């Protein structure tokens, strides 16, 4: 697997509870079936001096999601997104587009229902066997 | 300074 070269940049998932529907931003440590990655936005302490690393499935890993006509493009109600929270990326659905250019995002995990700034979501992308979509 | 207390959601 090509993208699985230690130093390489990944998200990272979770099958553990609270962790439900997140990509967290990180990088490959040591591989070898599981690795160890090293997250760029999470820490053991809360002081921020020991980034938080972990041993992972393969399963759980993924490429950075993929990068103007992308980020020009509208939201939709209905359409799926990641929120930035929490500093990782959260999955969930549009509910409303705002007046403002707002939008209220319905997280069917948590049962939240949370508003953000176009700059605060990316548009959702699946990786299946090696390809986005 | 987020770790994995103040980031679960549960
Ligand atoms: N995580």
């Amino acid at each position: 697997p090509s993208y699985l070269k230690p130093g390489s940049a990944v998200e990272i998932s979770s099958d553990e509870i609270g962790f439900r529907g997140s990509w967290y931003m990180g990088k490959v440590i040591t591989i070898p079936v599981k690795c160890q990655v090293e997250y760029t936005t999470l820490f053991f302490d809360k002081e921020g001096t020991k980034p938080l690393k972990e041993v992972v499935d393969m399963s759980q890993l993924r490429p950075p999601a993929p990068p103007e006509i992308e980020k020009k493009k509208k939201i939709v109600v209905g359409e799926e997104v990641d929120a930035f929270y929490n500093d990782g990326w959260w999955e969930g659905d549009v509910t409303e587009v705002l007046d403002d250019g707002k939008f209220s995002v319905f997280f069917r995990s948590s049962k939240e229902q949370i508003r953000f700034r176009k700059d605060e979501l990316r548009f959702h992308r699946e990786w299946v066997d090696g390809a986005w979509k | 300074a987020r770790t994995k207390q103040t980031a679960r959601k549960s």
